[PDB]
RNA sequence: GGGGCUCGAAGACGAUCAGAUACCGUCCUAGUCUCAACCAUAAACGAUGCCGACCAGGGAUCGGCGGAUGUUGCAGGACUCCGCCGGCACCUUAUGAGAAAUCAAAGUCUUUGGGUUCCGGGGGGAGUAUGGUCGCAAGGCUGAAACUUAAAGGAAUUGAC
């Protein structure tokens, strides 16, 4: 939809609350840091920076090779739907080792993108899909390492809005840039929120 | 000692897996049950069998384990699709909104949102 | 083989640093390599307060306290059981227990 | 202290190249360092870069375009004449395909080829390639 | 690279980063490759992207994120978006 | 702030060299300015260095107006400070 | 020359021990303190010469300075926040190096060259012989050869103890 709608809602959703620091990465996203240490990511470049990873994610049509991972047991329902709306798979919580280089294990899935709740949680599937060739898309935040994630929106991963009403954001303009979401409105009322 | 060997654990989360229909609370019940649902060898083995499976049902009784699967909360699916209130729980107005962020909306945002508080 | 990279003590910036004599065996150890400890007990412990409690004149009188900052050598240090052994990758945990 | 100030530039040129950076400061400049930039723009090996008045001694910003593999003085200054330059080839040099050296000939500062063109000969300011 | 008759002579021609500029080796497992599709002026796939690589060497440092962006955002000035 | 890659050294922000060390600057500028520092009386034109070393005088009644520290001259309360410029 | 508390090489005695000129006890001499002169050595160690440039991040701390800030039984001092220069260090990570331990320098090295001083060439003989030279002496600086030898050594690994 129009940027003002999707802004006041990350607004309401305090997706713009940072740490009390930050690494040398995303000052590029940062806007600036109340007294009080906290930092007040630009949403602004959060809009476009996920509105060019939904440009990144409908590229591929099969989308059967798009797994979400969730290593923390906080925004797995998030990452359960995105899956049906969409047809990515989801890997939610445990993330056996090998499953993107053992060749001979059961769950062995090599994709062609990987999204991810944050790097900071789920650092073992960002170094194996480093040994694949695996285009990788997550959400950091402030004090989140860029050590090989391609595409880093910059939001917060700890809170019950942040995570959910960003992932639901995300698949909506998928969904338009897909073109089965033709101009009207949500039908997607927030379930991915903590129960 | 008492302590139960990964083949009797196995089978008794696998016979729950698949047979929790109609399996009841008693040890006898569960191991006549077991006689004909399954080939167990060892009458003690099977005795073992049951009596473990009666405890599992003691556990599960208050409560789901990490055990087992299939109708995937305890028996029945729709657990959690059910917790869409008729209103979204994001408000749009008066929305938490502070110094700097009004700095913010002082810069290429617009200072004249619907959600924003002098807070 | 350097075991340690600030070679067990605790010297930077300075070329020299006096000693102290550990408490055990009167040895004489640079006082930043001393393993150096604060104790502060009773003088009087649980099963003696119940005691001198009624024993004492007036009820108002509060026990006292002593303490102590002794000093061990590694020696004995480790020979008291003050600093055990630890392993290759727990040897550079500088937190202190709990 | 700084003795020569063309191996400065060319080092950290050359180390922020590595990085993958796409500007690079020299300080301080001068005019033998500011004609092998010339030479090494020429030959298509860097691109555009300023020279900046700071009124004492001047600094260079310099845009690389990832196309220069190493670039390095030679110390110090040997002489060669045009008899040598094939030797010196042999030595600083990947393969006689490409790659090439700058002297600094009584005709200027120009790179081997030229020199070998005009039959003149020099000394040895570094190579790049 | 180039015969006296003007063909071929190596097996292939590699891929080069496109932030770097370094060429991308045939066991860099850390090398990837990016399809970003555009849109039209509705916001719909219109089935065409524009394509990026990127080298291990610039995933590894952890500028991938902030090269990608700075291409991105250089690349659709002329294609508008 | 990936690196220097996204900045230009050219073109540099206008307020993130006003914070680095003078010398360290694109092109070396002083820190300091001239004032004409003002009395509370009459003979408020004297001109003082900022990071003066000098205690100065008034013609009127000697109106100690500065004392040199390690940085700039502590003015005194009393007398008023604006700043000279080319 | 003075001083001479304590501690204590040498020495004596007790004890242990197959033996104990040692470890353990006690008494103690030179010494330990100081003044005027000599010596010139230490695991004198960061086992890492000095000067210069560049190349990751982070927080803490010491000295100085610039700014903001709102409290002190009191402009300034104490405290909080940001920044700059200088210093002692520390943490994470190589995309670096290395035989490795490990190192943000021990990196920018077969893609080898910023300047300069000292210094090593398998292990012993040996820092020995002799000469020279400084010192009252103990000793210091410089310093071989015959002969002998196939290993000596560094880092890490698995066992055994
Ligand atoms: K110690
Ligand atoms: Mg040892
Ligand atoms: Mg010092
Ligand atoms: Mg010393
Ligand atoms: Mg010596
Ligand atoms: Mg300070
Ligand atoms: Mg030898």
């Amino acid at each position: 939809s129009q940027r003002e709608q999707d802004i006041q809602m990350m607004l309401a959703a305090d997706v713009h609350l940072g740490t009390k620091n930050c690494d040398f990465q995303m000052e590029r996203y940062v806007y600036k840091r109340r007294t009080d240490g906290i930092y007040i990511i630009n949403l602004g470049k959060t809009w476009e920076k996920l509105q060019m990873a939904a440009r990144v994610i409908v590229a591929i049509e099969n989308p059967q090779d798009i797994i979400v991972q969730s290593a923390r047991p906080y925004g797995q329902r998030a990452v359960l739907k995105f899956a049906q709306y969409t047809g990515a798979n989801a890997i939610a919580g445990r993330h056996t080792p090998g499953t993107f280089t053992n060749q001979m294990q059961t769950s062995f899935s090599e994709p062609r993108l990987l999204i991810l709740t944050d790097p900071r949680t789920d650092h073992q599937p960002i170094k194996e899909s480093a040994l694949g060739n695996i285009p990788t898309i997550a959400f950091c935040d402030t004090d989140s390492p860029m050590r090989y994630v391609d595409i880093g929106i910059p939001a917060n991963n700890k809170g019950k809005q942040s995570i959910g009403c960003l992932f639901w954001l995300l698949a909506r303009m998928v969904l338009q840039m897909r073109g089965t979401i033709l101009p009207g409105h949500k039908w997607e009322i927030m379930v991915d929120l903590f129960f | 000692g008492r302590v139960r060997t990964k083949t009797v654990k196995k089978t008794s989360r696998q016979v729950i897996e698949k047979y929790y229909s109609r399996m009841t609370l008693d040890f006898h019940t569960n191991k006549k049950v077991l006689e004909e649902v399954s080939i167990l060898q060892s009458k003690r083995l099977r005795n073992k069998v049951a009596g473990f499976t009666t405890h599992l049902m003691r556990r599960i009784q208050r409560g789901p384990v990490r055990g087992i699967s299939l109708k995937l909360q305890e028996e029945e699916r729709e657990r959690r699709m059910d917790f869409v209130p008729e209103k979204s729980a994001l408000e749009v107005d008066e929305i938490r909104v502070d110094k700097e962020t009004m700095d913010m909306l002082a810069f290429l945002g617009m200072a004249d949102l619907p959600g924003v508080e002098r807070a | 083989t350097f075991k340690r990279r600030n070679g067990g003590r605790n010297k930077h910036g300075r070329g020299h640093v006096k000693y102290i004599r550990c408490s055990n065996c009167a040895k004489c150890c640079p006082k930043d390599k001393a393993i150096k400890r604060f104790l502060v007990r009773n003088i009087v412990e649980q099963a003696a307060v119940r005691d001198v409690q009624e024993a004492c004149v007036h009820d108002g009188y509060v026990l006292p306290k002593l303490y102590a900052k002794v000093h061990h050598c590694v020696s004995c240090a480790i020979h008291a059981h003050i600093v055990r052994v630890r392993s290759r990758e727990n040897r550079r945990n500088r937190e202190p227990p709990q | 202290v700084r003795v020569s100030v063309l191996n400065d530039a060319l080092k950290s040129m050359y180390n922020a190249e590595k990085r993958g950076k796409r500007q690079v400061m020299i300080r301080p400049s001068s005019k033998v360092i500011i004609k092998f930039l010339i030479v090494m723009q020429k030959h298509g090996y860097i691109g555009e870069f300023e020279y900046v008045d700071d009124h004492r001694s001047g600094k260079i910003v310099v845009e690389l375009n990832g196309r220069l593999n190493k670039c390095g003085v030679i110390s110090p200054r040997f002489d060669v004449g045009v008899k040598e330059i094939e030797g010196w080839t042999a030595r600083l040099l990947p393969s006689r395909q490409f790659g090439y050296i700058v002297l600094t000939t009584s005709a200027g500062i120009m790179d081997h080829e030229e020199a070998r063109r005009k039959n003149v000969g020099g000394k040895v300011l570094g190579f790049f390639y | 690279m180039q015969n006296e008759v003007g063909d071929m002579v190596d097996l292939y021609v590699p891929r080069k980063c496109s932030a770097t500029n370094r060429i991308i080796t045939a066991k860099d497992h850390a090398s990837v490759q990016i399809n970003i599709g555009h849109v039209d002026e509705n916001g719909l796939y219109d089935g065409r992207f524009t394509t990026f690589a990127l080298s291990g060497f610039v995933r590894a440092q952890g500028d991938a994120d902030g090269s990608l962006d700075r291409l991105w955002q250089k690349r659709k000035a002329e294609i508008k978006q | 702030m990936v690196l220097q890659n996204d900045i230009d050294l050219l073109n540099p922000p206008a307020e993130l060299e006003k914070l680095k060390h003078k010398k360290k600057r694109l092109v070396q500028s002083p820190n300091s300015f001239f004032m004409d520092v003002k009395c509370q009386g009459c003979f408020n034109i004297t001109t003082v260095f900022s990071h003066s070393q000098t205690v100065v005088v008034c013609p009127g009644c000697q109106t100690v107006l500065c004392q040199p520290t390690g940085g700039k001259a502590r003015l005194t309360e009393g007398c008023s400070f604006r700043r000279k410029g080319d």
